[PDB]
């Protein structure tokens, strides 16, 4: 953002981010979760501070 | 003078906990309750029971002693004759 523009910033970008690989080595993915919320609690103390 | 912020000076004592609600009221039941009992009761009865066993002792032998000589009253009286 700022003094960019944009197609010089996309026709720049095409000369060196481009040779990043864009299909998964060893087809891996990535296996995200609705992870849960625990009703926990921790009390550390050192009663000096 | 003794509210909990009044108490004893203590440090880096970490400790962790759980939501009642996320756990419930009877773990390991069958599995670590029961032996637990067990051990503890194991651990009392030497210390408990056997005096207790000297009273059952002196109880019946009271009783029959009392019961004796009543009964053996008559009997005392047989012998004499």
């Amino acid at each position: 953002a700022g003094g960019v523009e944009h197609q010089q910033l996309l026709d720049l970008a095409q000369k060196h981010l481009g040779g990043i690989p864009w299909t998964y080595a060893e087809d891996a993915v990535p296996t995200l979760t609705p992870c849960r919320f625990t009703g926990s609690e921790i009390r550390h103390r050192d009663d000096a501070l | 003078g003794r509210e909990f912020g009044n108490l004893t000076r203590m440090r880096h004592v970490i400790s962790y906990s759980l939501s009642p609600f996320e756990q419930r009221a009877y773990p390991h039941v069958f599995t670590k309750g029961i032996p637990n009992v067990l051990r503890r009761i194991r651990e009392s009865f030497f210390r408990v029971v056997p005096q207790f066993v000297v009273f059952y002792l002196i109880y019946t032998w009271g009783t029959e002693e009392f019961e004796r000589s009543k009964r053996k009253n008559p009997a005392a009286y047989e012998n004499d004759k």
